[PDB]
RNA sequence: UACUACCGAUUGGAUGGUUUAGUGAGGCCCUCGGAUCGGCCCCGCCGGGGUGCCCUGGCGGAGCGCUGAGAAGACGGUCGAACUUGACUAUCUAGAGGAAGUA
RNA sequence: UGGUGACUCUAGAUAACCUCGGGCCGAUCGCACGCCGGCGGCGACGACCCAUUCGAACGUCUGCCCUAUCAACUUUCGAUGGUAGUCGCCGUGCCUACCAUGGUGACCACGGGUGACGGGGAAUCAGGGUUCGAUUCCGGAGAGGGAGCCUGAGAAACGGCUACCACAUCCAAGGAAGGCAGCAGGCGCGCAAAUU
RNA sequence: AAACUGCGAAUGGCUCAUUAAAUCAGUUAUGGUUCCUUUGGUCGCUCGUACUUGGAUAACUGUGGUAAUUCU
């Protein structure tokens, strides 16, 4: 019986509308369902049309986007760090639209040792296992040594960037609505986007 | 209403239709189709109140029901099937063959063609997309989708079809001095060259047609069909030219026939 | 600062802002490139429009809004609310049995873009149909005109 | 009470009245879908688990 | 000689409408729940085929095996008719007394 | 590539994702029979998506009777607006969080009344007007009063369901069933209206 | 015949209680949505037992309960 019309609001004088025909199906609303972190669980709901909307309630995982590399990769979420609109929907750890996340960083550092052959996010201890060696040494050609190298003239990635890739956890914020897709996509914080978030998460601790 | 309506009233019945008050509650009530229901002709009123070949509408549905009755080149059982404007409707057993085509005062004319004529129609082109892999598409004033077509129809053209295959032969551009019929509003059936077209953004726009005899009239875009290339029509077309005749001369020509015969 | 005053970051949503450049670029002009965009009637993109800073969802120049339906135009009386203002319209109402008029009006809360600065009251604006963007504004205001004695 | 009695072997039923209810001792306090000896019945319901 | 209408105590009783506070039928959503019903396994009695082993074929048995389906019920949330007690207000009715005018 | 007055449109290119309460990619049916074991002609029922038709739903502008013995109202419990969301078929205070203090009014707001459903229309009429319109066409609403839902493309459906309130039926007293402001018909009410 | 399946039962009919910028009328808009059906398009575009797959359940047969139902 949750309801949008605007009948049962005041007018713009003040004044208050009295209702002529009692609550439609089409002015509908639903129950607020909020999404949380745990091994997915999505429920299916029924709309105007017969259609489908699929109620995530909880997520684990969804793909984010490296924005400046153009590398979108499936990946695990965290933790809710920052939302814009409620500070109750952190401590609840509820994912919804445009909220700030911490995701996995391991998918997208497999690109990057694949892709421009370089170390990103090692310790200094720099303990490499015999698998990642053989990616980043290996034996090839002279033209294909000489594309491998030409990369390496713009591989630089941002300091704000390389010390969460230090931790493992990048920082990313949703883009697309969980209760009404069943999915939470995103992409990772870049920029200015990048420290106003880290700000407003350093001010709000 | 909680859904869509299944009913016509006879008074609220379109004018041109000429149902008359008596002879019942409800009109035929078109089925959903490639024609609008304020500008078509069900079967029904085409065969019983037009031709005469029926009394009741259990005889159109014993006539239409020995699939006797071809419009556009495909059987229709549906009595109340909509057929509309320039839609060839063939009739195999009688050997006839009509076109819908409005009269001078906006009606359905019952206009005859020859079975050479009756292979082809003339559509006006409402939309243009470019579809999935960049395949070009029309979309007609009678809900035909046709893939690739020239790419030199554009939007108000005319273009031709062929009833069986579907696909178009050739087609009229809109352009100044081309031949109209009018299928829409006041000016409903006539036609003339147009001269004008004036166009105002985020409205519609007025094209100005003259007629045989000089009269001029101006009507919006969407009323407009280009008939023919020039003043050469690509269809027969009715008993009055499209010129519409006013009451005086009206009431003299009926004097006339009159005074000469008997 | 002067943008991000609220809880989230502002941007214009179309516009990527994060394109990795070398050093040369990266150093030397710091530009982010600005969306805007030309409403179709005959009116011209105010010079504020296409190379300010402000960032707003309702501008019909630089946000997500078409002008679509109604041109009207009234006068500025209120300048109260953030980025909307009150209008008014006089018109002469026609009664029929003493063949003679009265003066009405009607009140129109309508979105006012950033790239309108320097709007007194007073003054007419041209205003824009466009699609609900509050309970009670519908139009946009298009174009502004000055009062008559402002030289 | 009456006990509507089947068989699915052959598909042969019998509806037996026991107005006893030492007889019914054995089907007190059980659920459905519950299998229960049938030895109190008489005598011939002796391997019989109903 | 009678009517008319008021105040009217009774805070008569009953009913309605706004609100304070308290309660909350039922559906829906959510977290559980798991009465029951299957399948795959594991053995037993064992045919055929291929080769003591495997696939089929019939069962039967048990295993908190491991899964699928799943009703009652319950915590919570929401929508929310209604219920109780107040306050204000209104009406219908039982009601002593009287007054004036009405004739 | 194409289009519009105007796209954050259509189409394209790249990197991925693709919900167990799963998206499409045919285990369906008839008739005539066949041509060189294969290749088949008409249909019927399907089907994601696109377009069309019938709509629907939300908005734009102007327009309504009487009342000031109704002059200030709205904002606690959204009032007016901004930002981010949630929900919705989608646009939006529709709802939530945080901010701003707005919004309407003697050009009559707000409140009340109406023996007020709104129009097309009707009667009267020199010209101007005045009164009526429940009523066969169109639009709205409601099925005793409120509320909540299921199914479905579409309903907050009542010749569907679940409650409460008011009435009311059958009963073996444990239980069960209801909704004529559809057609008839009855009672009542009345000055006032027809055939089970 | 029955029964399962599919569709329709949201139209029509009735009434005028509510309702005073509300309904409604003319005008516009959806570039801000959904749409059974009809009509046209699409339906080897996908590089990975089939000469046909599996479990049920009505109608029917048979045994019943309740004072009582379009109960089961």
């Amino acid at each position: 019986g949750i309801s949008r019309d605007n009948w049962h609001k005041r007018r713009k004088t003040g004044g208050k509308r009295k209702p002529y025909h009692k609550k439609r199906k089409y002015e509908l609303g639903r129950p607020a369902a909020n999404t949380k972190i745990g091994p997915r669980r999505i429920h299916t709901v029924r709309v105007r049309g017969g259609n489908k909307k699929y109620r995530a309630l909880r997520l684990d995982v969804g793909n984010f986007s490296w924005g400046s590399e153009c590398c979108t990769r499936k990946t695990r979420i965290i933790d809710v760090v920052y939302n814009a609109s409620n500070n109750e929907l952190v401590r609840t750890k509820t994912l919804v639209k445009n909220c700030i996340v911490l995701i996995d960083s391991t998918p997208y550092r497999q690109w990057y040792e694949s892709h421009y052959a370089l170390p990103l996010g090692r310790k200094k201890g720099a303990k490499l296992t015999p698998e990642e060696e053989e990616i980043l040494n290996k034996k090839r050609s002279k033209k294909i040594q000489k594309k491998y190298d030409e990369r390496k003239k713009n591989a630089k990635i941002s300091s704000l960037l390389e010390e969460q890739f230090q931790q493992g956890k990048l920082l990313a914020c949703i883009a697309s609505r969980p209760g009404q897709c069943g999915r939470a996509d995103g992409y990772v914080l870049e920029g200015k986007e990048l420290e106003f978030y880290l700000r407003k998460i350093k001010a709000r601790k | 209403a909680r859904g869509p309506k299944k009913h016509l009233k006879r008074v609220a019945a379109p004018k041109h239709w000429m149902l008359d008050k008596l002879t019942g509650v409800f009109a035929p009530r078109p089925s959903t189709g490639p024609h609008k229901l304020r500008e078509c002709l069900p079967l029904i009123i085409f065969l019983r109140n037009r031709l005469k070949y029926a009394l009741t509408g259990d005889e159109v549905k014993k006539i239409c029901m020995q699939r006797f009755i071809k419009i556009d080149g495909k059987v229709r059982t549906d009595i109340t099937y909509p057929a509309g404007f320039m839609d060839v409707i063939s009739i195999d057993k009688t050997g006839e063959n009509f076109r819908l085509i409005y009269d001078t005062k906006g009606r359905f004319a019952v206009h005859r063609i020859t079975p050479e004529e009756a292979k082809y129609k003339l559509c006006k082109v409402r939309k243009i997309f470019v579809g999935t892999k960049g395949i070009p598409h029309l979309v007609t004033h009678d809900a035909r989708t046709i893939r690739y077509p020239d790419p030199l129809i554009k939007v108000n053209d005319t273009i031709q079809i062929d009833l069986e295959t579907g696909k178009i032969t050739d087609f009229i551009k809109f352009d100044t001095g081309n031949l109209c019929m009018v299928t829409g509003g006041a000016n409903l059936g006539r036609i003339g060259v147009i001269t004008n077209r004036e166009r105002h953004p985020g409205s519609f726009d007025v094209v100005h047609v003259k007629d045989a005899n000089g009269n001029s009239f101006a009507t919006r875009l969407s009323n407009i069909f280009v008939i023919g290339k020039g003043n050469k029509p690509w269809i027969s077309l009715p008993r009055g030219k499209g010129i519409r005749l006013t009451i005086a001369e009206e009431r003299d020509k009926r004097l006339a026939a009159k005074q000469s015969s008997g | 600062a002067d943008i991000q005053t609220e809880r989230a970051y502002q941007k214009q949503p179309t516009i990527f802002q994060n394109k990795k450049r070398v050093l040369l670029g990266e150093t030397g002009k710091e530009k982010l490139p600005r969306y805007y965009k030309n409403i179709g009637l005959g009116f011209k993109t105010p010079k504020e429009a296409i190379e300010g800073t402000y960032i707003d969802k309702k501008c019909p120049f630089t946000g997500n809004v078409s002008i679509r339906g109604r041109i009207l135009s009234g006068v500025v009386t209120k300048m109260k609310m953030q980025r909307t203002i009150v209008i008014r319209r006089d018109y002469l109402h026609y009664i029929r049995k003493y063949n003679r008029f009265e003066k009405r009006h009607k009140n129109m809360s309508v979105h006012l873009s950033p790239c309108f600065r320097d709007v007194q009251i007073g003054d007419i604006v041209t205003v824009g149909e466009c699609r609900p963007l509050s309970k009670t504004v519908r139009f946009n205001v298009l174009k502004v005109t000055k009062a008559a004695g402002t030289k | 009470m009456k006990l509507n009695i089947s068989f699915p072997a052959t598909g042969c039923q019998k509806l037996i009245e026991v107005d006893d209810e030492r007889k019914l001792r054995t089907f007190y306090e059980k659920r459905m879908a519950t299998e229960v000896a049938a030895d109190a019945l008489g005598e011939e319901w002796k391997g019989y688990v109903v």
